[PDB]
């Protein structure tokens, strides 16, 4: 009934609201929508349902499951645990930033609404006419991003703090263990959508919103050529659904061994996709409004400059007749017109739209823009930040449940060590290793931990899992279309996507990705470049390549270690 | 009464500004209505009986003709037309610049196009009658 | 626990907030609080708890109680029923007015905030200059009160139809019978107070509110001389507690015959008095603010007239130095000053405060005043009107439950008629008879039905009840320190009121009332007098005296009829 | 730019009003600073180079002395003092 849907609504997280719109903007919008759907029907659904069924039938933890299948397949759970840990360290910083924004959302007038004046007290800061108030607030007030990764500064004060306070909040939420509930889930699931309706309304009431929707819906050809969009979409859907983490399996174990796991899988996948699409609508409406406003300002500045230069009657020079007046003035006085020609700019709606605001913190710099033009900004700001905080807290609770479980069985240490001490030690260790994201150039490291060589091993985990399933242990000797699992999913053609196309699909985009990786031989990270106000591309240093290679190798060589461990048994 | 605080002291320069504004209003009236060109000046606005309450009588004459006095009705019409432009010059709001014979009135406020009370009561009475009918029918069905 | 207190909160009603502040204002304020305290500490408790005990022990309706005590004593329940029905007819009109105000509270800008312009469209209506916007709205827009009671007009359209709507709402609430609940009652008891905090804050944050507090607190000497204050306070407390209506007895009969009724009575009286005092504070704060504003306006107008006449420098003539400037100007130009004197007015703060707004609808013309300077008027206006509506609905539900029960036992008529049809017929008949309060002069009839000689037969009913208890059948043969009353609080000193001083208390002020009635031999009712804008006094017509006399007689002569009705059967 | 709509046409009367306001500002400056009484008039404010953009150059001289020109710095100071009072005379907001 309704309680089932309210419980399954815990599938929503920060991979649907904070990360999906950022990726959608990154890869042209419409050209990113269609692959996702193709990667939704054929990839997430079969793997998710197969996992869930395996977890339900196994009735034990993932590590024990791997041992039961074969000593050869042992160790994958360790890689999953390491992946979850690496996700958590850089995941908590989002909650830290949300806490920072909520704390600063109490002043009046709100920041990021007006701009600090210059040292002369006569005009505004040059950075503001370069980059808007929200962009300046996010890039200098709360991050103080260095011009380049090579430049470094001391560890900052406010971020480390927000991170510490958030980490102690997470530790308290772990210690209380008040996860079991059946009445508040209605409210925790209703808050996100009801909050989003207000912002949808405001976005629809703002001028120029239609252009953003057209940009997000209409696909492009150039963006579709690159395979990096495909691999990033696959990583996005994997991260949102949560394959390879080893947490779903663990869930299954508690779940009663009588339920249509296919029904659960479809009901969660559809909800996730619908929520992501709705959030993308809400965000891109305001993004289109901002782009339209910037285009109008671009036109206004040029119009005013021309009017002042040639002393034309005010209001006479409109946007519609701009080209005709430009040509007529060029014809009339070619000399000084050609002289001041370098001062003219051309307002290009399309190039301004595709590149208006970019980067990881898009969702932070868009909704705040939608906040500064509200009747009571503080109210909706507080509701939005509290919703983000609660969603991040729930996701962090899930991640902590994932990480803690393997360490629970360690009786050798737990005989004289309480679980609270172990949880606290893990929390402080993760917080200390995550201090790097609070330092002046730490944002680049965060993008590295989010995009480049980040959660890429997840596809390898999925591949080895489905390879193990495709062996004699699947549909041949074990789980051979047995009637025990409620008599459903017995040799259906559905088996095909997790026995046919998908295992090939794991390597289909991998070869394309590695082809361009070596053919192009180039890789660029975006930087702020406060001197102009627009992000610029820079080349990764050698040590960055070394560290990301070590990071991917750390999750890669786990399987050969198990192979070497079991080789002595194999030989004799 | 109008400013309360920050009120500037009334010196001769304020009288000069007032006379110039009056001459400007007279010029506007004689240009945009009677289609004539008259060059009024501040010396053609005679004033008398100055009081600390900032109260004084005044009248307007021809550009250079002492024995020519502009009749009062045309001056009243000019003031009626240019009162809005005169008021903001001295930061007044038509409550502290009464002319003793010219009362302001422009714009009858008629906001309600639908008589919201009627339609609201209509929807409530419809819902209450449908509720009472469905309830009595259910009661009869329940014997 | 807290559920008992939340259930017991139901004792609050539309007499503590609607009617108490009007009476407090009418009789000087401070001079009215102490008789209320005396009447509560000597009269409310003994009668209330004695009733409750009678209802608990008798286990049956009031009629059956009268049969148990004495066949002669029959008819008291019939008189109480008639009194309740008489109360109900004019009671429902308050709900009608609340509906009217709630419906009109949706327009912007709100009414009673600006005044209609004159037919010249050059100024405001002179009536608004005389009587403020709220008074104009309540006397001409929604009532159109005739200049005198003798003059009458045709029935109006809005009040009649609104009264019909309220009556069908009451009928639906009766028919549904979904009164039994245990969880929403918390919300219904918490809403009034939390609503009142906002208005208390706004009243206390406004200038001049403290003057209302001194006025309503500080008692006087001359006001205490009048005896009508005592009878009015007794009637008010009787109406608020509701004793004598036959509804309590019922309730008490409903509950299990083992409970400490004395604690229930004291906890009811304490909360009733506290709520009444709180509401009086909230109302009188705004009333004092309004009086202070009117006094300031009087001073400003006088100052402006003097400045215009004598051409004094603006700002030089202040409120403090008014007398010195008046004397100096009288010295300077005695002739014209003396000529102008009659045109001069003089502000009077005290006379203004004690007589600023008066009449029945005080609570309507005060809070609406407070509404006109809200941050967001519509919100709090809707909340307050909804609270008034729900309190009126609850009170109506009561006194109905009171009226229906004695007619429910009439099996002789109910054999061929269902109870729903009888209830509907009663509701329609009461609605039809309540139509007499919807003409241009119906307001005077309503004040007669509510204030002047209204529900005075309640006093004689209580007197008859207590003298019946004081006889040999009480505390001598029956209720003679029996164990049946839970063995606690048995024959304590509280008898010294309910068997002692209280009866005399009933006649002690009755004799004063009847002495003043014959000594003065004159009764005055308030008229609007729109020609000036202030209420005046006028004399009642003869037929008004006749109708009020027959009204009190209708409830007075019941017992003598029963005496003969029993004696005729006793003869044979 | 400022009014958007309902903008009054700029005729000679507006120029006369502007010149009178400038003379008033100069009188205020010379009275409240230098404690001198100078009776400036609207004919003491010379204007030149009138443009359709409502742009022109102007300067101020002695009451009746053509060969005397007020230095630019003092005029700038007077305009600085009286800009707020000039602005609302034409309903402008210091940006137009
Ligand atoms: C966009 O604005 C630039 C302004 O530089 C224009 O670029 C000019 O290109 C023309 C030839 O097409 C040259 O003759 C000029 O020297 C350039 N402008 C300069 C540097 O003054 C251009 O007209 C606009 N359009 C594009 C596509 O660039
Ligand atoms: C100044 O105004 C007076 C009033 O109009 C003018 O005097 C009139 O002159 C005309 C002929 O020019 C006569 O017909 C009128 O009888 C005169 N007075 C009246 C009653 O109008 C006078 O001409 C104007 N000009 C000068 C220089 O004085
Ligand atoms: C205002 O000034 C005084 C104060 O009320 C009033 O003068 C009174 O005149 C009456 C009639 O002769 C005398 O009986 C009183 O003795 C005078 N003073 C007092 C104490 O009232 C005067 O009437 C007032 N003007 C009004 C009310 O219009
Ligand atoms: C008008 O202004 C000029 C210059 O301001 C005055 O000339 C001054 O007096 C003599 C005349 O040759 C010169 O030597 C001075 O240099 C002039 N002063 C300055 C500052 O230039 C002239 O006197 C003024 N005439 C009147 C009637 O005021
Ligand atoms: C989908 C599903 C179905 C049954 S559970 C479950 C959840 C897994 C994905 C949720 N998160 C996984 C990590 C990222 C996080 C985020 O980006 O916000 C979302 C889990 S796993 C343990 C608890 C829950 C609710
Ligand atoms: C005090 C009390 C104690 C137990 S009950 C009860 C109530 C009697 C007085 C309430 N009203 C009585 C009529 C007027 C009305 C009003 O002026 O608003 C208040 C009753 S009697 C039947 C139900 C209830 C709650
Ligand atoms: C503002 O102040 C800075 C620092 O002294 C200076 O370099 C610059 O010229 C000033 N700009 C102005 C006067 O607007
Ligand atoms: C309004 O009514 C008429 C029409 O203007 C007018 O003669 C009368 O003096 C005015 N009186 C007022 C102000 O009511």
């Amino acid at each position: 009934l309704q309680f089932v849907f309210a419980c399954t609504s815990y599938a929503v997280g920060l991979g649907n609201v904070w990360r999906f719109p950022y990726l959608c903007q990154m890869y042209g919008g419409g050209s990113f929508l269609v692959p996702y759907i193709i990667m939704l029907i054929v990839e997430g659904m079969p793997l998710l349902y197969l996992e869930l069924a395996v977890g339900q039938r196994m009735r034990q933890g993932s590590i024990g499951a791997w041992r039961t299948i074969s000593p050869y397949l042992s160790g994958v759970g360790v890689a999953s645990v390491v992946v979850s840990f690496f996700l958590s360290m850089y995941y908590n910083v989002i909650n830290a930033w949300a806490f920072w924004y909520l704390f600063h959302s109490f002043q009046d007038p709100l920041p990021w609404s007006v701009c600090p004046l210059n040292g002369n007290h006569t005009g505004y800061d040059e950075e503001c006419e370069k980059a808007s108030s929200t962009q300046y607030f996010w890039y200098r007030k709360t991050l103080n991003i260095s011009p380049s990764l090579q430049e470094n500064g001391g560890v900052q004060w406010e971020p480390a703090l927000c991170l510490l306070l958030a980490w102690l909040v997470v530790y308290l939420c772990i210690l209380r263990g008040t996860e079991s509930t059946g009445k508040v889930v209605y409210f925790t699931a209703s808050l996100p959508y009801c909050v989003l309706i207000i912002y949808l309304i405001r976005g629809l009431t703002l001028h120029g919103a239609t252009n953003g929707l057209m940009y997000m819906f209409t696909p492009k050809i150039e963006q579709l050529a690159n395979p990096k969009a495909w691999i990033n979409a696959a990583t996005q859907i994997f991260f949102s659904l949560g394959l390879g983490f080893g947490s779903l399996i663990a869930f299954a174990s508690y779940n009663e061994p009588s339920n249509n796991c296919q029904k659960h899988a479809i009901i969660v996948s559809l909800i996730n996709s619908f929520t992501s699409i709705f959030a993308s609508i809400v965000t891109f409406s305001i993004y289109g409004f901002k782009a339209t406003f910037n285009y109008e300002n671009c036109l206004k500045k040029v119009s005013l400059l021309l009017t002042n230069t040639f002393d034309l009657e005010d209001g006479f020079l409109t946007a519609s007749n701009l080209e005709q007046v430009k040509g007529y003035l060029a014809s009339a006085y070619p000399s000084k017109y050609s002289e001041m020609f370098p001062q003219i700019k051309n307002c290009s709606l399309e190039s301004e739209l595709d590149t208006a605001v970019q980067g990881t913190g898009l969702a932070f710099i868009v909704y705040t823009e939608a906040i500064k033009n509200m009747e009571v900004s503080q109210l909706w700001s507080v509701l939005y930040f509290f919703m983000l905080l609660m969603l991040g807290i729930g996701s962090m609770l899930g991640n902590t449940a994932a990480i803690l479980t393997p360490l629970t069985d360690s009786k050798i240490i737990s005989s004289h060590l309480p679980k609270e001490a172990i949880s606290g030690l893990v929390c402080l260790v993760n917080c200390a290793i995550g201090m790097v994201f609070t330092m002046e150039a730490g944002n680049y490291w965060f993008d590295i931990f989010n995009d480049y060589a980040a959660t890429l091993s997840l596809l390898l985990i999925v591949l080895v899992e489905t390879i193990a399933v495709c062996y004699v242990y699947g549909l041949r000797r074990f789980e051979s279309d047995l009637k025990a699992m409620t008599g459903r999913a017995v040799s259906w053609y559905w088996k095909v996507m997790w026995a046919g196309v998908s295992p090939l699909l794991i390597v289909s985009l991998f070869v394309f990705y590695l082809s361009d990786y070596i053919l192009t031989g180039t890789l660029k990270y975006q930087a702020w470049d406060a001197s102009q106000g627009q992000l610029v591309t820079k080349d990764y240093p050698a040590y960055a390549l070394a560290v990301i290679g070590l990071l991917v190798a750390s999750s890669t060589m786990c399987i050969p270690l198990a192979a070497l461990g079991t080789f002595v048994q194999r030989r004799l | 009464s109008a400013l309360g605080d920050k009120a500037y002291e009334w010196n001769d320069n304020e009288m000069y500004l007032f006379r110039s504004s009056v001459a400007y209003a007279m010029r506007q009236y004689f240009l945009k209505v009677k289609n004539q060109m008259i060059l009024f000046g501040e010396e053609d606005v005679r004033v008398a009986n100055l009081k600390p309450r900032i109260s004084f009588n005044f009248f307007v004459t021809a550009p250079k003709n002492v024995s020519d006095i502009i009749p009062r009705t045309e001056v009243e019409k000019a003031i009626r037309m240019s009162r809005s432009r005169i008021n903001d010059a001295f930061r007044l709001n038509d409550n502290s610049l009464e002319f003793l014979g010219i009362q302001p009135t422009l714009g009858p406020p008629n906001q309600p196009p639908v008589s919201i009370w009627l339609i609201v009561f209509g929807v409530v009475m419809g819902v209450i009658v449908v509720g009472i009918v469905i309830l009595i029918f259910t009661g009869i069905r329940d014997r």
